[PDB]
């Protein structure tokens, strides 16, 4: 989701 | 014997894992753990000993942005905190030239950095240096001759295809060629005479292509592309092979190790991790 950080995966 | 360290890194919160993996018989160890969590930090090795520089806790509690600089023994299997930097860099770059770290770029908050400074060991101190021209978070930072390299990144406001170089004698920063492909949270490493940049994310979607930079040509050429897409992985070199570690894919945090042969331009997986993770560490030094 965008929720997440799409480089990451972290959750914002 | 020598090992490939993965210090931290995250999987629904930061982590304080230390693992080492031994390609000569495929075993992992699990070590001491970091004494605070982190994610988005760098790893490297001076004189025989591991560091864990940046980064940022990202747990239930909140997020806090680390200046931390912390050093591994594998003689003891102890971390002991070290000088910390002048300001927090979460998704850091490192390089070392002549047994000093440089820390680049990295956020801190909305904070952005183009700043660097470099440690020096055998002080205890760290030290500004004159500042990369772009401000870069998600970096790729490699040394090859002596001369340290920023590659892609996020400044801000857009992500990069653009890459730089310092010279430290003159204390400068120069633009380089850039990339044929934007990469933000790429792994980059050096392997004979060129810088490679491997994966990372373009703005749309987690990238399996692999670049290099002949440092004498001056030119970026693609290389056979990873089997993952991944972007906030790990990277290192060990004996004449690069080795890609975890990342995220859009999807799931994985737990994939490849490895790329210059020689044949073909990549194999080697290894899994133990879990999956992003955002982790990675250095070559001795077993512990
Ligand atoms: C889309 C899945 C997902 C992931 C995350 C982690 C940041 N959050 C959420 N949301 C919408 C729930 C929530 O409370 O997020 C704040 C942690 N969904």
């Amino acid at each position: 989701c965008l929720q997440l950080d799409p480089e990451t995966g972290e959750c914002l | 014997g020598r090992l490939i360290y993965t210090a931290g890194g995250y999987f629904r919160q930061s982590l304080s894992y230390l693992e080492a993996y031994n390609p000569s018989n495929g075993s992992w160890l699990r070590l001491a753990d970091l004494q605070v969590p982190r994610s988005g930090l760098a790893g490297c090795v001076v004189g025989g000993l591991l560091y864990a520089v940046g980064g940022r806790n990202n747990s239930p509690d909140g997020n806090t942005d680390s200046s931390a600089l912390d050093c591994y023994n594998p003689m003891t299997n102890q971390w002991s905190p070290c000088a910390s930097m002048s300001v927090p860099r979460n998704r850091i770059g490192v390089g070392v030239i002549d047994g000093h770290i440089y820390a680049v770029g990295g956020s801190h908050g909305c904070i952005h950095h183009s700043s660097v400074e470099r440690y020096e060991p055998e002080r205890d101190e760290w030290h500004l240096v004159a500042p990369m021209l772009t401000r870069r978070i998600g970096v790729g930072v490699a040394v090859l001759n002596r001369l340290l390299y920023a590659v892609g990144g996020f400044d801000g406001t857009n992500r990069l295809n653009s890459a730089e170089c310092y010279y430290p004698e003159r204390n400068e920063w120069r633009m380089i060629t850039p990339m044929n492909t934007i990469r933000s949270g790429a792994g980059v490493c050096v392997l004979h005479n060129c810088i490679y940049a491997a994966g990372g994310y373009d703005g749309q979607d987690q990238l399996n292509s692999v670049e290099r930079y002949d440092v004498e040509t001056e030119t970026w050429t693609f290389v056979a592309p990873m089997r993952h897409h991944r972007s906030a992985l790990g990277i290192t070199v060990h004996q004449g092979k690069i080795y890609v570690l975890g990342g995220y894919d859009g999807h799931t945090f994985l737990d994939s190790v490849e490895c790329y042969d210059p020689d044949s331009d073909t990549w194999s997986e080697v290894t899994r991790m133990t879990s999956g993770r992003s955002g982790v560490g990675v250095a070559v030094t001795m077993e512990p």
